[PDB]
């Protein structure tokens, strides 16, 4: 009857969500989920006003509705931001025990991030913070393996460097911006690699402020 | 007139049949489309419309004018091809339906589309699709000159490409842009549309290049020496992809010409300034002629209209008890009749920003100084709509919740307590009884409070709103000119809202006042009220202040977020800036006078959310943004003009003392040192609109907690009624407060009018010694002398003893 047609109906509904959740969460695209969602969606209301009167329907449509505006949600977990140490951490707060390998679009979709959208939120700006504090480090690691020394000839009897105040404005920029780095208290993670950049910085401030002093001095009484 | 004949050819060569009509019909959009599209002003628009179809109709005769001569003229070939003219409706849907598929790719920012965002799509649209087509736009800032010109490139598929401004931009930056873009241009086949500022195009060593760069179609000598050699490299692989074999490096070099004069569109976008305009023609004469122009200013009111209706769709704003008004304030014309109520307050918001521009423009003709009024204002203040609306709506909600929550325990422990009468204590639970039915009649009483205050929630957000947005720059006297407009236009609309509104209170509370007084903010109307603005911002503040109190309160309330002071002149910025920008605190900038262009990004808020990473693109350097990351700029001079591209992207907090805050803040004085009861009970009108009543709601909150103790041992002496004895006693007290609320009001303002003519005479010493430094320049005095003069005055002094 129309009841069996609904119920086979709502089968074949709940067989393409759980189809579309076996994709595992690492292969999974948000763009292409919310296209296939919102293709589930015209699907459900292609059925007729009968059909979509049963409560089983608006539970599903209802269900669909919430994947949908949690679709945000998941572009934002679905960065390069998590690492896995913000996962771990949602993990232990959600008390919830997942597979990092084995991991799929269905268990978190199971948890409610509706209802955990603080928690969820509280770990993406945590994420992006510590995102900017690595891609800082990144940064000042690839200048300074990068950086080269200008040197110029002097009366072909040697060959001075220039470019003083630039490297010097460079400097100080790096070592401000490490010690600022101490506070915001993601700090507390990459803290070895912070101290043993700042004291390599600290070694080339000292050395190259002797290193100006000795050339000008050199170069005034070679003349 | 040669581009107005190669535009009719260009027209006609995709069709071979036309009646003389539609010969007409191209004319006249060509003559639209060169003509009165450079007209700036009203006036000088209807001449060219009606001259345009004046001398069609008597050069040609015997022809049907309505066919040929049709108001909404529009040309496009997105419907079908070949140039057809096409309706603006099938067009605007056309428009919505790629739009949205923009938004799906980029800047997700919703878009309104009303028939000037048509007609200037249109326009983009003609010019980019043409060889050398370079793009003049002229007008007010936030009007949408940046936003359709990337999407008309994006429809077009070209690759928009924007150079970013900062302090010592070299010219040699600007050289290796123009090399990197000519380039992808010419070398890879890939079309750009090449987007400029104001803000880069202020130095005249950049505009020759570009000059050179419009006319000939490529500015030579970008490219020489070992870059010249790449150059030539990679055009010999560019020939190649196209199977135009070529080994001579003059020829391969006029390819890449051609290439780069086939496949580069530029757009210029420029703020109306007349003086400015002619410095540009002096400096260049390409931008007028090689560059076609195209101007549109404010927002007509059909567009403000239609943007209010489209972003305050969300929003409730639906009262099936609203009736509309004989002789209803519209100052839109095509506004139904009858209005809803959303109609309406859409409508108030349009009067709200004309009547800004009304005002700015009479304190113009008076002679001061005037901050332009730009339509990214008008999406300010609609957003701070929005988000007042909804935050007032939702602590109304809770607040009836816990109401509700209250009255069902309170019912439940009733039924207790007459089941424990079931089985002199007898007496105490009848008084304990009456005593829970008067609290739960009070508790009703409290329930049509607040749908009173559910019926004035949408025309107070609306004014607190207009206050938080708009205003900020007009000293204490203009803003209350421009809130009792906004109230009394209000008033005519039959907009519900509190007739004794008080900006302060109902934008804050207790604590927030009480931390601010913790800082050094002193106690002056003025400065709650600024206070008030810096809390609430969505464009950073500019904070103007000839005193230097507002540096001082700011380091102190973000003293706990590790703040820093920073100023444009000292080279560091840059370096500050990028601090701030990625490791999360808050900044404080000085001395805004020698405004930095760099900050662009920051005011606009423009980030890329890429790659797991959000970037804000500060200057030609990529950097990590925090979320905790609010900027403040400061100036001490407060008579300094800022350009049109500044005053539309912050919101000023004005500090400067006039002949209005000061005379209030010396009339306060007065009457807290000489009338302490009626400062008192002014201080109890004033805190009498939520504070009192909030305060009742706390202490009943608190009988709830102490009611959910109640296991039988309420009835230790069968009177717990002590406590509700408290809470009835304060809420008669708040009662009589509310009831003789009349006579308090006028009490009070036959005191303030009879102690004003002191607060004028204060007000004009103090100015004249101000401006004493014009006589000597030893006679320099300050507002605080004033001040230690004034306390002289009024605390010891043996005459008053
Ligand atoms: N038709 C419209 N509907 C809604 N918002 C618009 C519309 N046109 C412009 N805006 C908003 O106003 C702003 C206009 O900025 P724009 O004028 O391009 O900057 P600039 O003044 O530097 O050219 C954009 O950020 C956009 O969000």
């Amino acid at each position: 009857q129309d009841l069996k047609g609904v119920w086979s109906e709502l089968s074949k509904v709940w067989e393409q969500i759980d189809q579309m959740k076996e994709q595992p969460w690492v292969s999974v695209q948000p763009r292409k989920l919310r296209q296939n969602l919102d293709a589930l969606l015209n699907q459900l209301k292609s059925f007729p006003a009968r059909l979509r009167q049963y409560a089983s329907y608006e539970f599903v449509q209802r269900l669909l509705k919430g994947y949908m505006k949690i679709n945000m949600l998941v572009i934002e977990l679905k960065s390069e931001a998590l690492k896995d140490r913000h996962w771990k951490q949602l993990m232990k707060r959600l008390h919830v025990n997942w597979v990092v390998s084995e991991l799929t679009l269905g268990q978190i979709w199971d948890v409610d991030l509706q209802k955990n959208e603080a928690i969820v939120k509280d770990v993406l700006l945590v994420a992006q913070g510590e995102m900017a504090l690595e891609e800082f480090l990144k940064q000042i690691r690839e200048v300074w393996n990068t950086y080269e020394l200008d040197l110029v000839n002097y009366q072909n009897k040697c060959r001075l460097i220039r470019g003083w105040d630039d490297l010097f404005n460079k400097v100080k920029e790096h070592i401000n911006s490490v010690s600022a780095m101490k506070l915001s208290p993601y700090y507390k993670v990459f803290e070895e690699d912070a101290l043993s950049w700042e004291d390599k910085l600290n070694r080339i401030m000292a050395l190259f402020d002797v290193w100006i002093d000795v050339q000008r001095r050199w170069v005034y009484l070679e003349g | 007139m040669t581009r107005w004949v190669r535009g009719i050819f260009e027209a006609l060569r995709p069709l071979e049949t036309l009646p003389v009509e539609g010969l007409i019909r191209i004319w006249a959009h060509e003559a639209l489309r060169l003509f009165q599209d450079r007209l700036v002003e009203d006036e000088e628009r209807r001449w060219t419309d009606e001259n345009i179809d004046t001398v069609a109709l008597k050069h040609f005769p015997n022809i049907d004018r309505e066919k040929a001569m049709s108001r909404p003229i529009l040309y496009s070939n997105w419907l079908s091809k070949d140039y057809i003219p096409v309706d603006q409706e099938e067009l605007r849907d056309y428009v919505k339906a790629r739009l949205k598929v923009f938004y799906e790719e980029e800047l997700d920012v919703p878009l309104v589309l009303f028939n000037e965002v048509l007609d200037h799509v249109l326009r983009i649209d003609r010019i980019f699709r043409q060889p050398q087509g370079h793009l003049l736009l002229i007008g007010v800032s936030g009007a949408g000159k940046t936003t359709l010109s990337r999407f008309v490139a994006w429809m077009n598929g070209l690759s928009v490409y924007q150079i970013k401004v900062h302090r010592k931009y070299t010219g040699e930056d600007f050289d290796e842009d123009l090399r990197t873009v000519l380039r992808r241009s010419g070398c890879k086949n890939e079309k750009i549309a090449f987007i400029m500022d104001e803000s880069n195009v202020l130095d005249s060593g950049f505009l020759e290049r570009m000059n050179t760069l419009l006319a000939n179609g490529e500015v030579p000598g970008l490219f020489e020496g070992d870059e010249y050699a790449t150059l030539m490299t990679q055009c010999k692989e560019g020939a190649q992809k196209e199977g135009l074999m070529l080994d001579s490096h003059e020829e391969l070099y006029k390819w890449f010409t051609s290439q780069v004069i086939r496949n580069l569109h530029v757009v210029f976008t420029m703020n109306p300034s007349s003086e400015g305009l002619k410095d540009r023609a002096a400096t260049s004469p390409a931008l007028f002629n090689r560059c076609v122009l195209n101007w549109f200013g404010d927002w007509s009111t059909e567009a403000l209209y239609q943007v209010g209706k489209e972003f305050t769709s969300k929003m409730d704003l639906e009262k099936p008890n609203y009736i509309v008004p004989d002789y209803m304030p519209v100052v839109y014309d095509k506004l139904p009749q009858p209005p809803s109520h959303r109609e309406a307050i859409v409508n108030s918001c349009v009067f709200v920003h004309q009547t800004l521009h009304q005002a700015n423009a009479r304190l113009a003709k008076r002679g001061g100084r005037t901050m332009a009024i730009t339509p990214r204002h008008y999406l300010d203040f609609i957003n701070h709509y929005a988000n007042l609306f909804h935050e007032k709506r939702s602590e109304l909600e809770e607040q009836q919740m816990h109401l509700n929550v209250g009255l069902r325990k309170i019912k439940e422990t009733v039924d207790q307590v007459e089941e424990l009468r079931r089985d002199a204590k007898v007496n105490r639970s009848t008084a304990l009884l009456k005593s829970l039915s008067a609290e739960r009649e009070r508790w009703e009483k409290t329930s049509e409070t607040f749908k009173n205050q559910m019926s004035t929630i949408a025309g107070d957000c609306l004014l607190s709103a207009a206050f938080i947005a708009y205003a900020g720059y007009f000293d204490q006297q203009m803003r209350q000119n421009l809130f009792t407009t906004w109230s009394h236009h209000l008033q005519q609309a039959n907009i519900q809202f509190r007739t004794d509104i008080a900006r302060t209170e109902y934008l804050s509370n207790a604590d927030e006042r009480l931390r601010w007084q913790a800082s050094s903010l002193p106690a002056d109307d003025l400065c709650t009220e600024n206070a008030i603005m810096l809390k609430r911002f969505n464009r950073y503040p500019l904070i103007i202040d000839p005193s230097g109190q507002a540096t001082e309160f700011i380091m102190n309330e973000y003293k706990d977020r590790k703040i820093t002071r920073t100023s444009f002149l000292d080279d560091a910025f840059r370096k500050n800036l990028e601090s701030a920008l990625r490791f999360g605190n808050p900044l404080l900038v000085q001395d805004v006078e020698s405004y930095d262009p760099v900050l662009n990004p920051v005011l606009n808020r423009e980030v890329r959310r890429t790659g797991g990473r959000v970037l804000i693109t500060l200057g030609d350097q990529d950097i990590d943004l925090s979320p905790s990351f609010v900027i403040f700029l400061s100036t001490r001079d407060p008579t300094v003009e800022f350009p049109p591209d500044l005053c539309s992207r912050v919101t000023f907090v004005n500090f400067t003392v006039t002949r209005s805050s000061l005379q209030s803040q010396c009339l306060n004085e007065v009457l807290k040192a000489e009338r302490p009861d009626v400062d008192e009970k002014r201080s109890d009108l004033l805190k009498l609109q939520g504070e009192f009543q909030l305060r009742l709601r706390q202490l009943e909150k608190s009988l709830l907690q102490a009611l959910n103790e109640v296991k039988g041992r309420i009835l230790d002496d069968d009177t717990i009624i002590t406590t509700l004895e408290n809470l009835k006693r304060e809420a008669a007290e708040v009662t009589r407060k509310v009831e003789e609320t009349d006579i308090v009001m006028q009490e009070v303002e036959t005191v303030s009018q009879q102690y004003l003519p002191l607060s004028t005479a204060c007000s004009s010493i103090y100015f004249t010694m101000e401006s004493l430094k014009q006589i000597h320049f030893l006679y320099q005095y300050s507002l605080q002398f004033f001040l230690d003069i004034y306390h002289n005055v009024l605390y010891e002094n043996p005459n008053l003893k």
